[PDB]
């Protein structure tokens, strides 16, 4: 379990930011697949700095 | 409206023309106007051949070029069957069933374009090595 | 020429080549039939490169023969 | 009417500090390394990011007061290396022998070989702008007026750009100061234009007829006096043309034959300089400025009298052509684009004809035997004309993309010519075809025809011939004519029509040049490359907005690299990558008219005269049989010319050498940007990043590939600066040795 | 103007303005430095 | 010469122009017709005029 | 014609229908949450294969994929 | 339906535009009602002028008609644009609004068409789809 503020390591393979440290901003309390929002410092190629996560896909490295 | 309309567009000096020449031409079965298109494109396709050609100040030159010219229409004559065996294949119809939309006709284009070609190539070797 | 130069310049050079096939009298008639298009990406690639590497081989081989040839 | 606003912009350096200040994109910070390439591509596009036409037209006035103060700038270095660098006081007494020569090399790791033997006592490096034949033609006898209008350039610099601060920070005037064309149409031609032509020619009657007068005397440049005493002493300006003993009474009682003896219509070339006559090209401006003062009371203005350009434009329509020039001027009082497209096609179309009219017609004293300028002026002004023609078709494009309204343009002459695009470009497309067969292939005509043994069957003059009756019919009309239908003059309008040999020093300054067979090819050849050119930038203005392909490519942008891989494949399909292709096929235009200069002249026209008459020329006349075939354009041209740029390491010719090959580099390192794409050398480094990642230090500011368009574009300016460069020194190497 | 001159490209340039003149100055009194003596 | 032709400019050229009736008045406020800018555009165009008559012959 | 599919990492933006040329996309509602959607292509057959749906999608490596097929007249954007 | 004849705009020209691809398969045409006399750009050439109508415009390719169709609802906001495809000459009526609302807009009754219950890291291998009628993305 993941809460906000949360400095995660990606573990989505295709992702621009596998392997990498992000903030967890938030949550979604519903049970809507890919619901933790990871910020991250580095943009990725089409320049964004989000995306939707499942707690599979991130660790608790904090 | 789809088209432009030029104030030379659709004239009638140029638009009668078109109607009269033998590809547009209502009264012509395709071996008539196989052979006046043939008569008209072999007359003068031998110019260029007799007067520049690999060898002029010969004998010998006006044959040569004259051979030549038909040799250009024994080659558009195969031109013009390998068109009507791709273009027209089972005579494919269309809207306007014309020689040129379906074929139905073509067979007969082809030869006259070779009856009236290696006439008029042959034609005007009389009138410049004779006549 | 195919290198340097790319796709939908000439896709957008045939769409007029087309028209102005369309619409000349006594040559309307002839129609294709196959829709002339312009060289793919992957295409011209390979084109420029094969005029690439002939050009590269055959300037060379004319010029490796001639210039030994003369002298020996 | 003038208005202005007082103290707009502030005069602080808060906005000096951040970089991309302008832009609501960018200064947010660099995210990627493309923001470090975004900020330098659209700063001077002052258009994009401000949406105000009053404020988006102060940036322009005001920027070109930068740019007036970095010409003088640079004219100024003209004028001082002149003054303190060179030989211009020795090049006065003997200006055959002597070559012009300034900017002397410093004595470092050996670079002072640079430092040639260039002409009497000094040693420097021998230049090729023309500059000493510009300042004799203006009479400068002495260093010390060269050195103090280095100084009258620098304050004039400071005086542009004190002007370019003031007009954008303190006095900034409104748009309509701005949209005002009829007053200031009338303001630039009297006043710029005439003036400038009417006080240029007071120079050249009180100061530079005096001077060369004596100097084509051939006293000294010591004895000669000082151009004041032409104006106070009028006993010495009364020994030279005595007809300044009557002062003005011949002009204002229109008793103007009382001067024709320094308002001459003489017309030909100076027999002891082999320049124009000073006395032609000071009634030549004198004409000129009251042509251009009198052309400048024609618009209207605030007092009634006048042309008005939006009434000539309504009631300029015929029948063909729907509602005619209705709409053009308000195109042109709102466009920026439109009227920088239009002011560019103009100037580089004048920038050839500038080039034209001065290898022939040579208008300074020494410039014609001056071998080694007269083909660098000839093909700089040709090279400078050919961009600015690109810039026309890129700046009409940009006008079409968001300056073009369709609501203020039905039927008119934009919305005519935007409706038969597809007859336009197709009988465009057809006449470089028919232009590219009919003209190059007769040149692979005849190299199949020389290879095979056949001489007898190409196109020469020996052979199959090609007369140009069209050009030399013109040759005759042109060079008949000092006489007959230009009765006053005495010779012709130049010696390249026809008329004798004028031999300056022992070498030809100007002989007619001939037409024959290869001059039908050549220019056939620049016929075909020209209209390639115009090809490639008109269908980037008619397509800028939309096609059969795409029809919202004005909503896509001018400059975008493609609409992806479908449609077939759509990768250059905008208006920007029509100026990037069209900017090879000028420089494939231009590069063969300098070619075809370069051998013209030194095969038929330049060369020496001997002690008889008999010229023998540079290259040997070997341009009537030679190029004709593309061989003979690489045996007896690029590989006959280029031994003096390859031979000249160890001498002073060795930074052309240098030069020739270091920009044979350039050329070629373009191609890894022109052949290769982007997404190679994204994912090539992501290995790199990686291989910094590993050691814990890869920047913030993430590292990028250049993208699709900055890739095109980084590959056409080298591509470009790589041939220009080379053909720069081949050209300076080879005429400096043998002319 | 010393956060602008703290930029890019003004401390790219007066550095390999400073590098660029240090081994200019080198070459003048010790030319010509093949070898380590 | 020159005289007549500023009157060949006021008789021709004068009914040419198409904006009549502006500034500036006559400096006395004169009940004068041709206004001071017609009165120096006819004048220019006669000098115009009239130095090319007195020049062709 | 070209083949689009549609990942189950769409969020219902919205942007790669309004983004597309040749209106290929549309917005479907969502089975197992009845609240959110996802884009669907039910008209791949008028693709042309522009790929702008591709630049549009907000997440990482978007859920919208194009694979260029076989090029039909649509697909190939011919006007003749 | 298409309603034709409805009027042309008031246009006269284009040379880019319906040629013999159109009398054989496959024209467009796009239908919408402007509310003015105003002047809009074409995707051939750059004017008509819309009538007050019941306007209809007959266009090559349904990627001109998209294009069009987005202009009048950005500069005119007309968004009533309904674009069609002809019958025995054509193929299929009634392209667009596809459902009686537009793309953007959820409506439901829509069926996911070519969606995905999996990402696009979880793609197999194209070895394990060797030699088979399966492709690697398709499910
Ligand atoms: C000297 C005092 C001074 C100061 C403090 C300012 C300050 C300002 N100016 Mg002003 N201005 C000035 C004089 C000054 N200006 C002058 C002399 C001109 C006439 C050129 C202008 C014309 C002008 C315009 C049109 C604009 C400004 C703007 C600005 C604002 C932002 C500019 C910026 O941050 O980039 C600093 C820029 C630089 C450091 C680059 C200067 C480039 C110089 C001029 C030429 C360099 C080319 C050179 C020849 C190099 C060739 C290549 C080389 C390799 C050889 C800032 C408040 C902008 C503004 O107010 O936006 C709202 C704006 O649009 N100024
Ligand atoms: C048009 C622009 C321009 C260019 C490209 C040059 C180029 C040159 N100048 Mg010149 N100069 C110019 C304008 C120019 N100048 C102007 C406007 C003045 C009057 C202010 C001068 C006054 C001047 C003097 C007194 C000297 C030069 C020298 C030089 C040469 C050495 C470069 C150098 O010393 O930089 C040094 C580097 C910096 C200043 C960077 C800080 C170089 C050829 C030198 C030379 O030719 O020696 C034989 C030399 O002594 N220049
Ligand atoms: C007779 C008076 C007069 C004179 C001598 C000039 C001269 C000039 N003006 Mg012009 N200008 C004038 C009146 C005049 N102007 C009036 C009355 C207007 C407004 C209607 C303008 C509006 C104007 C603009 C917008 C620009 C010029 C520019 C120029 C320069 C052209 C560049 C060049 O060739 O050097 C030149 C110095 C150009 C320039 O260099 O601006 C700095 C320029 O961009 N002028
Ligand atoms: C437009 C620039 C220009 C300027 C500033 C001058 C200025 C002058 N001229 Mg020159 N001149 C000019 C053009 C010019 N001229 C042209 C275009 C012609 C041919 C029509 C002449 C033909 C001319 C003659 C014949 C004479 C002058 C003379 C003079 C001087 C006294 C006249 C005076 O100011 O009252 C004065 C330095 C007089 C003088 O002092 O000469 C030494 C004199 O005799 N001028
Ligand atoms: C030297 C290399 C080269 C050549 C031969 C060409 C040739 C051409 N370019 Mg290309 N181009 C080039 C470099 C070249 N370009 C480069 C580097 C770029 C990137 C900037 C471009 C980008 C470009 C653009 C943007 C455009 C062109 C266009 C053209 C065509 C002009 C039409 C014409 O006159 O054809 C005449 C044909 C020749 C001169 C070839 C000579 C061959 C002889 C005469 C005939 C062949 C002999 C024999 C019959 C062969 C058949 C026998 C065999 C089958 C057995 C022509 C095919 C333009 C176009 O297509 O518009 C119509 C156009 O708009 N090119
Ligand atoms: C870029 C860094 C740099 C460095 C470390 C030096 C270092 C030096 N300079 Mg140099 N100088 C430089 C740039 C530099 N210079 C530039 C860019 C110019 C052109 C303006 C000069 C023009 C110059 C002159 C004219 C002289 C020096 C001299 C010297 C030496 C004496 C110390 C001094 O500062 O005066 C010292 C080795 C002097 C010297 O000792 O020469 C014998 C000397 O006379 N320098
Ligand atoms: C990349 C390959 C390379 C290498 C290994 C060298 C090495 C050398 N060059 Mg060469 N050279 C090169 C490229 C190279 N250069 C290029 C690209 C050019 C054209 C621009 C030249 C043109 C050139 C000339 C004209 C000369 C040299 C000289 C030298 C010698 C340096 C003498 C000295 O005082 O430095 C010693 C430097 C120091 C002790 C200071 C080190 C600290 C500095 C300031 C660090 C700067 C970092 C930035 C040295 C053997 C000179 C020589 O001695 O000929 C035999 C000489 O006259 N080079
Ligand atoms: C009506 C009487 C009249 C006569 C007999 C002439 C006669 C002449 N004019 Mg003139 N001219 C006139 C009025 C006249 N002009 C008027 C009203 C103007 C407008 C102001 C001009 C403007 C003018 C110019 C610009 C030129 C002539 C020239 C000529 C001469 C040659 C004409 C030619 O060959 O073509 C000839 C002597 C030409 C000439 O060579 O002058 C000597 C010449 O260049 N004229
Ligand atoms: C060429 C002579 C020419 O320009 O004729 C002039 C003619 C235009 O005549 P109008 O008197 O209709 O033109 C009014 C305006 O064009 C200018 O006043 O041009 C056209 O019809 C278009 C030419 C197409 C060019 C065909 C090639
Ligand atoms: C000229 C050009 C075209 C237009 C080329 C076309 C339409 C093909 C025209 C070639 C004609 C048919 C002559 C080719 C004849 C060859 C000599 C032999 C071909 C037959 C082989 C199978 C032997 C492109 O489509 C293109 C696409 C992408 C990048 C660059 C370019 C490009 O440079
Ligand atoms: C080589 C190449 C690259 C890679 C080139 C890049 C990334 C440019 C980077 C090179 C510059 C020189 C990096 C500059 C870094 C610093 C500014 C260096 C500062 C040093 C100071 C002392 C001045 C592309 O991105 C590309 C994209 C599209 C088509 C072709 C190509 C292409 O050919």
């Amino acid at each position: 379990m993941v809460q906000r503020g949360s400095k995660v390591r990606i573990l989505r393979k295709e992702s621009y930011w596998y392997q990498e440290i992000g903030t967890v901003a938030s949550i979604d309390q519903s049970g809507i697949k890919y619901p933790v929002i990871v910020r991250f410092e580095k943009v990725n190629y089409s320049n964004v700095n989000s995306n939707n996560f499942s707690l599979d896909e991130v660790v608790e490295v904090e | 409206i789809g088209h432009l309309s030029t104030p030379i567009s659709n004239s009638s000096a140029v638009n009668g023309l078109l109607a009269n020449l033998p590809a547009y031409r209502k009264g012509l079965t395709p071996r008539l106007r196989g052979l006046e298109i043939g008569m008209a494109h072999g007359y003068f396709l031998t110019g260029p051949f007799v007067e520049l050609g690999p060898l002029r100040n010969t004998d010998g030159g006006i044959l040569y070029g004259s051979l030549s010219a038909v040799g250009l229409v024994v080659i558009l004559t195969a031109c013009l069957a390998l068109y009507g065996k791709a273009n027209f294949s089972g005579s494919s119809k269309s809207k306007d069933a014309t020689l040129w939309e379906s074929g139905e006709g073509w067979s007969d284009f082809v030869s006259g374009w070779l009856i009236g070609g290696a006439g008029s190539v042959g034609f005007a070797y009389l009138l410049l090595q004779y006549i | 020429m195919f290198l340097i130069s790319w796709r939908g310049y000439w896709q957008e050079l045939i769409e007029t080549l087309v028209w102005a096939h369309e619409r000349t009298p006594l040559a309307n008639l002839v129609r294709w039939k196959d829709k002339p298009v312009a060289l793919s990406i992957v295409q011209a690639r390979l084109v420029g490169l094969a005029h690439f590497a002939v050009g590269y081989i055959v300037t060379y081989a004319a010029f490796l023969i001639a210039s030994t040839a003369s002298k020996f | 009417k003038i208005v202005i606003d007082k103290d707009p912009v502030s005069t602080s350096f808060d906005k000096w500090a951040v970089p991309g200040h302008f832009s609501r994109t960018l200064a947010k910070g660099p995210k990627t390394t493309t923001w470090i390439w975004n900020l330098h591509a659209d700063v001077h596009d002052f258009d994009s990011y401000t949406s105000d036409l009053e404020e988006v037209s102060r940036k322009i006035f005001s920027a070109h007061f930068g740019h007036l103060a970095v010409v003088f700038i640079w004219l100024s270095g003209a004028y001082f290396h002149g003054a303190r660098f060179s030989n211009y006081e020795a090049w006065l007494s003997n200006p055959t022998t002597i070559k012009p020569s300034a900017q002397v090399v410093w004595p470092i790791v050996g670079q002072e070989i640079l430092n040639g033997d260039v002409g009497g006592g000094f040693q420097g490096i021998q230049i090729t702008s023309g500059l000493f034949q510009m300042w004799r033609a203006s009479g400068i006898t002495t260093e010390l007026q060269l050195y103090v209008t280095a100084i009258g350039a620098l304050v004039m610099a400071a005086l542009m750009l004190f002007a370019g601060w003031f007009h954008y920070h303190k006095a900034a005037p409104k748009l309509e100061w701005f949209q005002n064309a009829e007053s200031m149409m009338n303001h630039h031609l009297g006043g710029l234009f005439g003036l400038g032509s009417l006080s240029w020619a007071g120079h050249q009657i009180h100061v530079s007829l005096p001077v060369n007068k004596l100097l084509d005397s051939g006293v000294s440049p010591q004895e000669i006096p000082l151009p004041h005493e032409f104006i106070l002493n009028k006993d010495l300006i009364a020994q030279l043309y005595p007809s300044f003993g009557q002062g003005l009474t011949p002009f204002f009682t229109l008793n103007w034959n009382e001067y024709s003896d320094f308002l001459t219509f003489k017309g030909g070339l100076n027999p002891v300089t082999g320049g124009l006559w000073l006395s032609d090209s000071a009634h030549h401006h004198l004409a000129i400025a009251v042509l251009f003062i009198v052309a400048g009371h024609m618009y209207r203005t605030n007092w009634g009298i006048g042309h008005s350009m939006k009434e000539m434009y309504d009631s300029h329509k015929g029948p063909f052509t729907g509602e005619g020039h209705k709409g053009v001027y308000e195109i042109f009082t709102n466009s920026w684009h439109a009227q920088l497209s239009l002011n560019l096609a103009l100037f580089g179309s004048l920038s050839i004809i500038v080039a034209h009219h001065m290898y022939s017609m040579p208008p300074y004293p020494y410039l014609a035997t001056d071998y080694a300028t007269s083909l660098c002026l000839f093909t700089h002004h040709v090279w400078i004309g050919g961009f600015l023609i690109v810039g026309a078709g890129a700046h009409a494009a940009i006008f079409m993309v968001r300056d073009y309204d369709p609501a203020q343009n039905y039927n008119n002459l934009v919305d005519r010519v935007l409706r038969h695009r597809d007859a336009i470009i197709s009988h465009l497309n057809w006449v470089c075809i028919f232009l590219g067969f009919h003209s190059f292939g007769l040149y692979i005509h005849n190299d199949t025809m020389r290879a095979l043994g056949r001489p007898q069957d190409m196109f020469s003059d020996a052979a199959i011939q090609l007369q140009p009756v069209f050009a030399q019919w013109v040759q005759g009309v042109n060079s008949a004519a000092a006489g007959n239908t230009a009765p006053n003059a005495l010779a012709n309008a130049s010696y390249a029509f026809g008329g004798d040999i004028v031999s300056v020093g022992g070498k030809v300054a100007m002989m007619p040049i001939s037409l024959g067979t290869a001059d039908f090819l050549v220019h056939h050849i620049h016929a075909f490359t020209i209209h390639v050119t115009v090809l490639i930038l008109l269908k980037g203005v008619l397509f800028a907005r939309n096609s059969r392909l795409i029809p919202d490519k004005a909503n896509l942008g001018f400059r975008f690299p493609c609409d992806g891989p479908g449609r077939g494949g759509t990768c250059q399909v905008s208006a920007w990558d029509h100026v990037f292709l069209g900017l090879f096929w000028m420089y494939n235009s231009l590069s063969v008219v300098l070619f075809h200069f370069s051998w013209k002249m030194q095969s038929d026209v330049w060369g020496n005269v001997t002690a008889d008459g008999a010229v023998s020329h540079i290259t040997g006349n070997n341009f009537a049989q030679g190029a004709i075939t593309i061989n003979g354009w690489l045996r007896d041209f690029l590989w006959a010319q280029a031994s003096q740029v390859i031979q000249s390491y160890g001498s002073a010719l060795s930074a052309y050498g240098l030069m020739f090959l270091g920009a044979h580099f350039i050329w070629a390192f373009s191609l890894m940007f022109l052949f290769s794409g982007r997404g190679y050398w994204q994912e090539l480094i992501e290995s790199i990043v990686w291989a910094h990642n590993k050691l814990k230090f890869a920047p913030s500011i993430q590292p990028r590939a250049l993208s699709i368009t900055q890739g095109r574009a980084v590959g056409v300016a080298h591509y470009l600066l790589g041939g220009i460069a080379t053909t720069w020194s081949f050209f300076h190497a080879r005429i400096i040795s043998v002319g | 103007f010393s956060k602008y001159l703290s930029t890019a490209p003004v401390i790219g340039t007066l550095t390999a303005f400073f590098l660029a003149g240090l081994l200019i100055e080198i070459n003048r009194f010790n030319p010509d430095l093949l070898v380590y003596p | 010469v020159m005289l007549a032709s500023v009157l060949f400019a006021g008789a021709v050229g004068g009914p040419g122009i198409k904006m009549k009736g502006q500034g500036p008045a006559w400096p006395f406020n004169a009940q004068i017709p041709f206004t001071p800018s017609e009165f120096l555009a006819v004048t220019a165009l006669g000098h115009i005029i009239g130095t090319g008559v007195i020049l062709g012959i | 014609a070209h083949t689009v599919k549609i990942y189950d990492t769409c969020i219902g933006c919205t942007q790669c229908v309004r983004a597309c040329p040749t209106d290929v996309l549309e917005m479907v509602p969502w089975d197992g949450c009845r609240a959110n959607q996802i884009a669907s292509a039910p008209r791949t057959e008028d693709c042309v294969g522009c790929k702008r749906c591709e630049s549009a999608c907000p997440t990482d490596f978007l859920s919208i994929r194009v694979y260029l097929g076989a090029e039909t007249t649509r697909s190939m954007g011919l006007g003749y | 339906t298409l309603n034709l004849n409805a009027p042309t705009p008031i246009f006269g020209g284009s040379t880019g535009g319906l040629l013999r691809k159109a009398e054989v398969e496959e024209f467009y045409s796009i239908t919408w009602t402007g509310k003015s006399e105003t002047v809009f750009e074409l995707p051939t050439g750059g004017a008509a002028i819309m009538r007050a109508g019941e306007n209809l415009l007959r266009l090559a390719r349904k990627e001109q008609c998209i294009a069009l169709g987005a202009q009048l609802k950005d500069k005119f906001k007309i968004t009533d644009y309904k674009i069609y495809r002809v019958y025995p000459s054509g193929e299929v009526q009634f392209l667009h609004p596809k459902d009686g609302v537009f793309p953007e807009k959820v409506n439901p009754g829509r069926v996911a068409v070519g969606s995905n219950k999996r990402r696009i890291g979880q793609n197999p291998d194209p070895a394990k789809l060797k030699f088979k009628g399966q492709e690697t993305f398709d499910s």
